[PDB]
């Protein structure tokens, strides 16, 4: 079980590291779109 | 969703988060700054699921939000003109008003605000000014007596912060005064309109009104005269008039003015000189690099003044 | 009360009580000055609480980001709505303190009914030669 | 769980436990210090099961807690500016208040606290000071009369500890005074705002207000003048003005100032001198090692003062 948990953690830490790189390219493409989406998320949270 | 957004902003980086905050509203920016440093939660699955759902929820945000205000401004500029584009942009901006009356004070005319807050205590004036837009505050102090101006400026220099109760009291007071009052004085007809009106009447009445304005104020008369003939009707000037005016136009100043002019205007103005002179002017224009519009505008103004003087003398015509 | 409000340390020196005709009190007052007609029920009549321009100037300066660096300047300037609200806030504490002080000897309730800026609007004395305690 | 945490901290080591305590709250640190030395329990299975459950309970703590405040500070700095970042950080810090009024006393303005505790007994003042933040206490004593200052400092030197009942009595007294009072005087508009207001009005009013401020206090006028033109608008200075100012700028001082300047500013300022001079300046900048910002700031201030003097004389322009 420990090995499976370690493999899952490595995949999470690899795809998230890829995800963090992915979110940077998108925000550089459109910085205001991310802020608008965040504001919409907060508005829907109400 | 706000906690997830704060976590994503924290994981993105300082520069990206700063840019997003600069592209975010005040309340949203404050909430994001508070929540991120306050309590941060990371979920192995829930955060990833939420991020995936957000990334797949719509493609609409990426395009419309990428260019919304710039496209509208460009459309307004290209549609009618610079003067009408400014009015359209002002109306669009005024469509989004402000709740607290203190900010509503900077949409008022400078003199109305100066008259409204002249009698107030100098510290209250100072408090209004740092909350008011800087440009407006400068105009207000310009209209203020020199003693009050110096006193309020000194208070501005050594400001020490307001009690929240006093600020709320001023806010509610100022709201009760401006929310009832109409706050959008429509300004239709300045000097462009006056020049257009003048240009369509008889010559004798034209000279009578311009000399009357000059008697009232020479600067207004000169501004009216400049708005009378802009640097766009030169295409309608006769070839003989262009040739006559070419004798008094400096080559460098003419080239600077025609660097940003329309190609049709340059072609029309290049048919009055010699072929060698036209080739030299074309070569100089091609070799001339980009320059600030401040000097080109001055050169065009000088050329227009020379042309107007020649026409007034009686050695030029139009067609 | 002033310490609680202004977040500063005031010192109040009580002057000698003056028993004088009302027109002496009126003429000694400056113009303009905030006058606060108050009802000291069940005592029939109408008392007056007079806040000097200097005191309200100091209070407004302290509340609105001022360390009282510059000298107080009064040139007949009137009181705006914000200044009136600040004076009302001060007068609430003043009336509470006065009622509590009177409570020890004779329990009275102090009600603020009206505020004015000139002297000719109050006329709490049937005649100007009536005697008042200042 | 606290006993297990104490056992883990004890088994970790002195340095790791000290770092954790430095990254831990006062109550938590005290509880961990007391429990570990008080009664320590080790379980062959239960402790191992609890440790495994804690290690597998979430991955959220490792990331968000790794960098939360630093990321928020960087985002605030990059978003609007250093001046706005300071206000945002102050608001974020003030979001977490203090229960006991003694600590709430250090969030008050120095003069308000000095007026509040001036009349108190000198020993009570001294007790408040060692509980108050050192920076605040120093400001308070600065505002205190010299006799009271010396007396309170002497009491501070030879402090001998308070009875818990007296400390609790002072705490409850001080709470009843500050908890009711508003404790967040918002300061909007200092000298940056005053300089911005001044910069947007007419030149005659500008000189009138600056000379009035100088009459009131010369230091404030100089600070306003320095905030008027920061070391970032030099890119908007004309090339002729830059060349004219280069004749009075020392090469070493200019290089020191431009060591930390933007590459665009260095490129703009390198187009006014000779090609050999530009190459020499570039080589000196490349060969120059990192230096403290204290001297670079002084060099930039001297350069800005020289430029401002040249502009005031009338031998420089902007664009």
């Amino acid at each position: 079980k420990d090995e499976q948990l370690q493999q899952r953690r490595a995949n999470q830490r690899l795809g998230a590291e890829v995800m963090s790189q992915r979110i940077r390219e998108m925000s550089d493409n459109d910085p205001r779109v991310v802020a608008l989406v965040i504001r919409q998320w907060m508005s829907n949270d109400h | 969703g706000t906690d997830k957004s704060v976590i994503l902003l924290m994981t993105i980086g300082e520069d990206r988060a700063a840019e997003v905050f600069k592209h975010l509203s005040t309340r949203e920016v404050q909430a994001l700054s508070t929540a991120m440093a306050n309590v941060r939660q990371i979920s192995n699955k829930q955060l990833t699921d939420v991020l995936s759902e957000f990334e797949q929820e719509a493609e609409q945000f990426a395009a419309l939000n990428i260019n919304a205000n710039e496209y509208l401004r460009s459309v307004l500029v290209k549609a009618l003109g610079e003067e009408r584009a400014s009015s359209l942009l002002e109306d669009i901006l005024e469509t989004r008003d402000t709740t607290s009356g203190i900010e509503t004070l900077n949409f008022m005319e400078p003199q109305s605000a100066a008259d409204l807050i002249r009698d107030e205590h100098p510290q209250i004036i100072a408090t209004i000014l740092v909350h008011l837009k800087r440009s407006q505050a400068a105009d207000i102090l310009a209209l203020f007596d020199e003693r009050l101006r110096h006193d309020v400026m000194l208070r501005i220099a050594t400001f020490g912060g307001v009690q929240p109760a006093a600020l709320a009291e001023l806010t509610e007071v100022l709201n009760g005064l401006l929310d009832g009052q109409n706050l959008k004085r429509s300004k239709m007809g300045g000097v462009r309109t006056a020049a257009e009106i003048i240009n369509l009447m008889k010559t004798q009445q034209e000279e009578a009104v311009i000399t009357a304005v000059r008697e009232f104020d020479g600067e207004l008369a000169q501004k009216i005269i400049d708005e009378m003939f802009l640097f766009e009707n030169l295409v309608d000037v006769d070839d003989r008039s262009i040739q006559r005016l070419l004798q008094e136009v400096d080559s460098e100043s003419l080239l600077i003015a025609l660097k940003g002019a329309e190609p049709p205007l340059r072609e029309k103005f290049l048919r009055n000189m010699s072929q060698r002179a036209a080739d030299i002017l074309r070569d100089d224009l091609a070799n001339r690099g980009p320059v600030r519009l401040s000097q080109v505008e001055n050169e065009q103004k000088a050329i227009l003044l020379i042309v107007r003087r020649l026409a007034e003398t009686g050695e030029m015509v139009i067609g | 009360g002033l310490f609680n409000l202004l977040r500063r340390s005031p010192d109040i020196t009580v002057g000698a009580i003056r028993i004088q005709p009302y027109h002496e009190f009126a003429r000694n007052l400056p113009v303009p000055t905030n006058l606060n007609l108050i009802h000291l029920k069940p005592l029939r009549g109408t008392g007056l609480v007079v806040f000097s321009p200097s005191l309200v100037f100091i209070a407004v300066d302290n509340l609105f980001g001022g360390d009282g660096r510059f000298p107080t300047k009064v040139e007949g300037r009137e009181f705006t709505h914000t200044e009136q609200r600040v004076i009302n806030r001060m007068l609430k504490l003043a009336l509470e303190g006065y009622s509590d002080a009177w409570k020890a000897i004779n329990p009275l309730e102090v009600e603020y009914v009206r505020s004015e800026m000139q002297v000719k609007f109050t006329n709490i004395t049937t005649s100007p030669n009536d005697i008042v305690v200042n």
